[PDB]
């Protein structure tokens, strides 16, 4: 494939997501640099359309996976770089517990020398004074494990993993996250062999930034495959 | 216009416009929309004779961009050694933090650059630093395969220790590290630790597909049919990833057949679903 290759130093990062969440329609702008020789995102979002109806944490996960630190031995499970630059499709279905549910449809690929993630995410059955439209998640972000298969038959991947936001009053509300990535272009692949991804994150505030803003700073890296 | 270009200049590696801007009324501290100095891409970028020019003319060593990163976390990461050194010569803060609470300690661990983790601990850099995720800069050169540093951190000085998503070592070494596996069992390891998502090592070895490591685990007491807040049992993984020898030795320690995950499916269900035809077969005859 020599995909990855498109990855060995600093990408700059373009993402553009219009949502509509229970008729809340908003739209997000981020961008940024990603590095997968060290699985580094450095990324800023701004709600383009005002004030955000959902939370910052709910996007997060729907706001570039090829930017996963693979390491060397497990150069051949990296589906994400492989598909590249063509780029590859990434559909996601993430249920709240006791709410509604995220629906999202990605295009992530190369425009130029630029790692492009252009989203389309619909919310239904939200509750207005729920964890989401209610606005109680906090904001920060916890460390996940993203657990990556080959698609039930040889076509792409699929990817499962449990979202835990914070609650401010102490509870958690979860987010059950069942992604499926396909790629765009007829080129070849790379479907790996069951392992994981270690996510970290940090939400902060741009001081100077007076618009309903997200910065992000992610570390993640590709891990359970070896010798 | 002498900032953008000051930033240019840094960032090309032209340190033939640097001491002609800054011979102009270029601001040495000047900042983009991120709070990137030319400092910061003067490092990241290898840029030697442009740190010590900048840090001459008084650029300010431990400036933080919007993710709390400096020119010594930049250069940690990017394995610039002598940018480094001269950093922390000038007076760098060896252990300041990143959004996450990466010191530069963690950031050369993550990055696998040994000679600057030798010189952040000789500068003075704590190796009990732990960001905000609870690892410290061993246990990120130990996820990432690492070993001469973790080697190397672990001298510069508990089986059942459990991370902010409750991985215990056996949690790791279940993925295809079977001596691990016998020598965390053998010295008391918990073989049903449950992570945050509820999963125990016997979800994981089930999950990618290591035989021995099931079986050493069934005979240290691993709990076949768990299901705390995982969803499934390490019946149902098995039966859809098609590891019909592992489904043989769960059905043989006890597993239920009759188990559904949270979606309502059965381990033959699945297997159906994923054509795993032989497993779907032996599972019929429950």
């Amino acid at each position: 494939s020599k995909g990855e290759e498109l990855f060995t130093g600093v990408v700059p990062i373009l993402v553009e997501l219009d949502g509509d969440v229970n008729g809340h329609k908003f739209s997000v702008s981020g961008e940024g640099e990603g590095d997968a020789t060290y699985g580094k995102l450095t990324l800023k979002f701004i709600c383009t359309t005002g004030k955000l109806p959902v939370p910052w944490p709910t996007l997060v996960t729907t706001l570039v996976q090829c930017f996963s630190r693979y390491p060397d031995h497990m150069k051949q499970h990296d589906f994400f770089k492989s598909a590249m630059p063509e780029g590859y499709v990434q559909e996601r279905t993430i249920f709240f517990k006791d709410d509604g549910n995220y629906k999202t449809r990605a295009e992530v690929k190369f425009e130029g020398d630029t790692l492009v993630n252009r989203i389309e995410l619909k919310g239904i059955d939200f509750k207005e004074d729920g964890n989401i439209l209610g606005h109680k998640l906090e904001y920060n972000y916890n460390s996940h494990n993203v657990y990556i298969m080959a698609d039930k038959q040889k076509n792409g991947i699929k990817v499962n993993f449990k979202i835990r936001h914070n609650i401010e009053d102490g509870s958690v509300q979860l987010a059950d996250h069942y992604q499926q990535n396909t790629p765009i272009g007829d080129g070849p692949v790379l479907l790996p062999d069951n392992h994981y991804l270690s996510t970290q994150s940090a939400l902060s505030k741009d001081p100077n930034e007076k618009r309903d803003h997200m910065v992000l700073l992610e570390f993640v890296t590709a891990a359970g495959i070896t010798l | 216009d002498l900032g953008k270009k000051l930033l240019e200049a840094a960032r090309a590696g032209q340190d033939d416009e640097v001491r002609i801007l800054m011979a102009n009324g270029a601001d040495v501290n000047a900042a983009d929309d991120v709070g990137v100095t030319p400092l910061h891409l003067a490092a990241q970028r290898g840029h030697l004779e442009i740190v010590e020019v900048l840090l001459k003319y008084g650029a300010d060593v431990n400036a933080a961009d919007l993710w709390g990163q400096t020119p010594l976390h930049l250069a940690a990461t990017a394995g610039h050694l002598e940018i480094v050194e001269v950093l922390l010569k000038n007076g760098a803060d060896v252990n300041a933090r990143d959004n996450i609470g990466h010191t530069p300690l963690h950031l050369a661990a993550w990055a696998g650059h040994l000679e600057i983790v030798e010189v952040l601990l000789k500068y003075g850099a704590d190796v009990n630093a732990q960001d905000k995720f609870g690892k410290t800069p061993f246990d990120l050169a130990i996820d990432n395969g690492n070993e001469d540093i973790a080697e190397v951190l672990q001298k510069a000085a508990d089986v059942n220790a459990y991370d902010e998503v409750g991985w215990t070592p056996l949690h790791r070494a279940a993925w295809g590290h079977l001596e691990l596996v016998e020598k965390l069992l053998k010295n008391g390891a918990d073989v049903n630790a449950a992570d945050i998502d509820g999963y125990t090592p016997l979800h994981l070895a089930a999950f990618s597909g290591h035989l021995e490591i099931v079986e050493v685990l069934l005979k240290y007491g691993a709990d076949v049919n768990a299901d705390d807040q995982a969803g499934f049992t390490p019946l149902h993984l098995a039966a859809i990833f098609g590891h019909l020898e592992i489904v043989e030795v769960l059905l043989k320690n006890g597993a239920d057949v009759n188990a559904q995950d949270k979606f309502g499916k059965t381990p033959f269900d699945l297997a159906i679903d994923n054509g795993n035809e032989d497993i779907a077969e032996v599972l019929q005859k429950a």
